């Protein structure tokens, strides 16, 4: 780890760090892992949980934490790729897409989304809600 | 501000080709047979 | 020495004082009247004190009583009742004017009668009130709260009994600034 | 007299858009040898491929999933981010503020060092001089020496004693006088706070601020000095009399022409008999406060 | 239950201005009508002129008139009451 | 080979149903049959309303929803798809 | 006349539903003026929208709402009736 | 001076010999060609 | 580009004030700061009375004076500015 | 016998509007009668703003005031009735 | 070969709505695309606030600013596109 | 705010006048009524008669007698009152 | 030419007053002046006691003594003059 990659992991654990011992909660390491920019998936999520709390103490340390961000780090989406995700719930490549279709994939496809993080997801995009979302604006804001 | 009533009429916005397609290909082809059959009617009265 | 219950002590226009006299002043129960126009009937004490006390300019000076408990040297120093012509009625405990102590002053006329201009209860400090106190403002409201001289900023509670709300806040150097408005 | 003309009212609120659509229809007429017939204005086409997309769409969402849970931790960092510097500031300038009262407190405190202008202040500095005297003898006596040598010690000691006694009745001298300096300015004051014998009161505390006032010239000062002569005449007894002739020998002795650096005392003088003058009952109709 | 997070009023003034605002949320439905309404209250009873304003979302820095300067929160909406 | 009897949808979709079209008559050899799988092909391939005819004799009149059908031929059999 | 082979509606509308197919078929030849007719009568009387597919060589599956379905034969001719 | 803020897919399909009675439409056939023949 | 929803206002003051908007607009970013970033700048450009407020969900009836009313759309933000 | 094409609406404006409608078409059956019918009574019934499009054949995309939208066929014409 | 049937606008922007009507025909067909398109390229070009219909059959009572209202049967589509 | 410009009684009564002022004040807004009322209250109060004038703009000298004739502003409304 | 408004007083001595008002504005400048001038003459005149007032804007409500009260004006100025 780089003096700059240990000093924003420090950080971040230390907001996540509950009581500053050094060692954060699994139920946490998902937002960790959110929270230094990375996209992972719930199920890469459980299985580095899984590949990691064998002693079942249920923390982490920086140590392990160092690795287990080298490894998922190495797998990183490129925006292109977000964009042509984006793209494919955009029947037409008109760069909108039906509000109505996009819910119900969100919600039934997939990791299915909470009614909770679509509705967050709606409300923090300021989308028109009867309207046609301009995939590129509402993805700017969520890159 | 201004209340206006504007109502589409008829005769109006009138094609001419579009609507004479159907009637136009059903009565070619019913004439290009019935010509045929009359044709073999009459090559028949001949021989009689 | 002059004293003894004399049937009266003369000065040039002096001092006019029936009671029991010693020390050649007002000492036992007595009426004083002096250049003030004002007749007062105490036990007086030197005037170093009084004991219950009924100061008047009556009818020369147009009034019936205008002070009416007790005094300790010569302020009443205690309960006491002041009675302006139709401004107030000062009920309270009283020590060199109304300095300080716990009271009612109702600011209005006509006090017998709902009609009265207003009522107070609670402390005083010089004149002011400077404590927690509570008046009814005779229309039904009613303030429970802290006080400086007025326009304190301290939480209080005002009660709108005719409309059944009650609101609670921070008279904040004014009669309103912030609070919450609630139906008790 | 003046009444109001009109007003104006705008309900500022969403306004969005919505589509509506219409049935379309199309024909479609199987072609077969006979009455049937018809004119050409169509088009063939090649198939492709067709779809499948399912499983794209799938791996698509499980993609936007794992972004969207990205993106939503941090989103919910930069809310943490947010508090987290939100409760830095507030730890930091609450320290910084208390660090300010601190050092305001240890200036006040290096002040009345400076000059003891209380009498507790004073009370502080005498206390502390014989808590100082107590612990000099203290480490004089522990030193144990010097039978014959100690007391030139204690000569020397005695005399810094001495002096610093003499030090702090001089300043209490100076601490008496504008103590009483700030008490006059205080009644002063007290005749201020409009009824006519109060507005009297304040033009005469304009009056005494103008008599105990430095950087004179002469055609002002003679003009402020008649002025005042002016007002004091109206009641005229007899220390009008005196303060009257010593401005009037400021005045001459002024006309002739001499170095107001040499009217120190003379201002004094007319300033304390004009003060005087101000603290009578009915020369001031208010003196009844003190 | 209430607030009112600034105010210029005296307080049996306050006291009415919320008695008509809740009065006025009664009998009312859209919001211009009650601000009209409202603002027709205080107008009357306390010395026109005045000027009022209500709505749900919206930023507000104005030169008020001492002690005629009310702002208060109640039910959904947010009023703003001032006079001329 | 391919003629369109009636179409009123984009060119991408017509060509998405020729396709689907000739991916279906690889696997269903009764019409009925062919219809059901299309139906169910284009249901999750799809906007989920849909409709399919397949024949060699058949006219219609149906009010449908603008914007989505196409009715073409392969072979000697049409294949009708389009949306409610 | 309407042989409803496989029917699901209500009486009345199957009657006038048998009596315009008895017409359409006696009196006219071509499928789509029996369409057409048979459209227009049926958002007059049965329900304002319909689809239907007639043909002689038709195969189609649908997803027909309850109360609105037919198949069946009148003289020749497959009538294929759903309303959508 | 002052501030604010605040539905089942159904498939039919028509087989051979329903609709077409062979028979029916067979006579006239046979009654031409031979119509033909014999005259002739 | 800026509609103007009302106003009664000279033509040349109203062109004043939808760029001194726009200017504040430019400079700062919260509805209060707008608010008092334009009045101050419509107070010293023109006559003292002044009254701006800015929002997204406010209905407000206000009396006017003449010559001095305006309300107007600034983007997605809603505008208006009198004189007080 | 209205089948609601569209409608951001609650369901007592719905049926207010669905009353006067009955009125409409029990006065009269041209189109424009009945846009004029029932936007002179949605003026005297509410704001007189308001906008209706009524017909056979039309497709709009409309700029309505919020939770004031409705569209139906009310049987043969449809209407679309919002509030300016 | 337009003809305005009915219009209250000024001539020369009577005569722009051709021009835009034109390339308008000229790039989609669908009716309410274009109602779209022409709405959008209408705001970006004359002033906001319009309503739009480019329909066959329809008859609409609307309410609309002065010299702002416009139908014309375009080609044979009749549009009727005016400002709020 | 207000300076007794002539107080010719008793320091009490002077008070007692000056609160009846502000209560005149108050009560009437056209000189006449109120010096009409704080002469009722104050031959009420204060052994009628008196006399009350009030004004802007006068000057006068009164052979007054003791215990009256106080001479004050309020504001800059001047007020004399003595009795003959 | 002195004109009387009010009057309760014998036009004997309403002429006399008015001639003394002459004399007096005749033989004065300052108000203060034509009063000393007014109230000398017409107490020696006019029997006395006497009152006077000479003034520019003053309003006044009194109760007089009977046949004694007199409200007059000398060309711009104002002029009581009364009894006890």
């Amino acid at each position: 780890l780089t003096e700059e990659q240990i000093a924003e992991f420090k950080e971040a654990f230390a907001l996540f760090d509950k009581d500053g011992d050094g060692t954060i909660t699994t139920k946490e390491l998902g937002t960790v892992m959110r929270s230094l920019g990375q996209n992972p998936t719930e199920a890469e999520l459980q299985d580095m949980i899984s590949e990691v709390d064998a002693d079942g103490n249920g923390t982490i340390d920086f140590p392990e934490f160092l690795m287990l961000m080298a490894r998922k780090m190495k797998e990183t989406d490129h925006e292109d790729e977000l964009r042509e995700a984006f793209k494919v719930f955009d029947k037409d490549g008109n760069g909108f897409i039906s509000a109505a279709e996009l819910r119900h994939v969100m919600t039934n496809l997939g990791e299915k989304l909470s009614e909770e993080e679509v509705d967050e997801m709606i409300r923090e995009a300021d989308v028109d809600g009867d309207g046609q979302v301009n995939y590129e604006e509402f993805v700017r804001m969520m890159t | 501000g201004t209340d206006a009533i504007t109502q589409i009429e008829n005769g109006d916005l009138f094609d001419f080709d579009f609507e004479v397609e159907p009637i136009l290909e059903v009565l070619v082809g019913k004439v290009l047979e019935q010509g045929l059959m009359e044709v073999l009617e009459e090559e028949e009265l001949a021989a009689m | 020495q002059k004293e003894g219950p004399h049937h009266t002590v003369y000065w040039t226009t002096g001092e006019r004082y029936q009671g029991s006299w010693k020390d050649n002043k007002k000492h036992g129960k007595g009426t004083v009247i002096y250049k003030n126009s004002d007749k007062y009937e105490g036990d007086w004490a030197n005037d170093m004190r009084h004991g219950l006390g009924t100061l008047w300019l009556y009818r020369d000076g147009k009034y019936v009583v205008r002070y009416n408990g007790e005094w300790r040297a010569d302020q009443p120093t205690g309960h006491g009742t002041f009675f302006a012509d139709n401004g107030d009625t000062y009920e309270g405990e009283w020590l060199n004017g109304r300095r300080h102590g716990k009271g009612r002053a109702v600011y209005g006329g006509r006090p017998v009668d709902g009609f009265g201009g207003d009522v107070y209860e609670g402390y005083f400090e010089n004149d002011v009130k400077c404590g927690p106190g509570t008046m009814m403002y005779a229309n039904g409201d009613v303030y429970e709260g802290l006080w400086a001289a007025d326009k304190k900023n301290g939480t209080g509670t005002y009660f709108y009994m005719s409309k059944g709300k009650r609101f609670d806040g921070v008279w904040a150097d004014g009669a309103i600034k912030c609070g919450t408005y609630s139906e008790i | 007299e003046a009444d109001r003309k009109l007003s104006r009212e705008t309900q500022t609120v969403k306004i969005k858009q919505h589509s509506q659509q219409t049935v379309r229809e199309q024909a479609t007429q199987m072609a077969r040898p006979g009455v049937l017939l018809d004119n050409d204005y169509d088009k063939e086409v090649t198939p492709g491929r067709y779809q499948e997309r399912d499983e794209i769409v799938l791996r698509s969402t499980l993609r936007i999933q794992r972004w969207v849970r990205g993106w939503l931790g941090r989103k919910r960092a930069a809310y943490l981010r947010g508090k987290k510097m939100e409760r830095e500031a507030f730890l930091r300038d609450q320290e910084a503020r208390a660090q300010s009262e601190a050092e305001e407190h240890r200036r006040r405190e290096i002040q009345r060092r400076m000059h003891p202008r209380t009498a507790a202040d004073f009370e502080v500095l005498y206390n502390e001089l014989e808590a100082w005297r107590l612990q000099e003898t203290r480490k004089i006596k522990e030193a144990g020496l010097a039978k014959e040598q100690e007391q030139q010690v204690l000569q020397q000691l005695l005399h810094k004693e001495t002096k610093l006694l003499q030090t702090i009745d001089r300043l209490k001298i100076n601490a008496n006088q504008e103590n009483k300096e700030a008490r006059i300015q205080h009644t002063l004051n007290e005749m201020s706070k409009h009824t006519p014998f109060t507005t009297r009161a304040k033009e005469l505390q304009q009056l005494y601020n103008g008599l105990n006032l430095p950087l004179l010239t002469v055609d002002e000062r003679l003009d402020v000095l008649l002025h005042v002569k002016w007002t004091v005449k109206e009641f005229d007894c007899d220390l009008t009399r005196e303060l009257v002739d010593l401005i009037d020998r400021e005045a001459d002795l002024l006309n002739r022409g001499r170095n107001p650096k040499m009217l120190e005392g003379l201002r004094k003088r007319i300033s304390s008999l004009f003060l005087n003058f101000i603290e009578t009952p009915e020369f001031n109709p208010e003196a009844v406060r003190f | 239950k209430a607030v009112i997070k600034n105010a210029d009023m005296s307080e049996e003034m306050q006291a009415d201005a919320v008695d008509c605002a809740t009065q006025a949320l009664e009998k009312y439905n859209i919001e211009k009508d009650i601000a009209a309404y409202i603002k027709k209250e205080f107008d009357r009873k306390h010395n026109p002129t005045w000027h009022c304003i209500v709505g749900r979302n919206f930023g507000s820095y104005v030169t008020h008139e001492t002690k005629h300067f009310i702002y208060f929160y109640l039910g959904q909406v947010a009023i703003l009451l001032f006079k001329s």
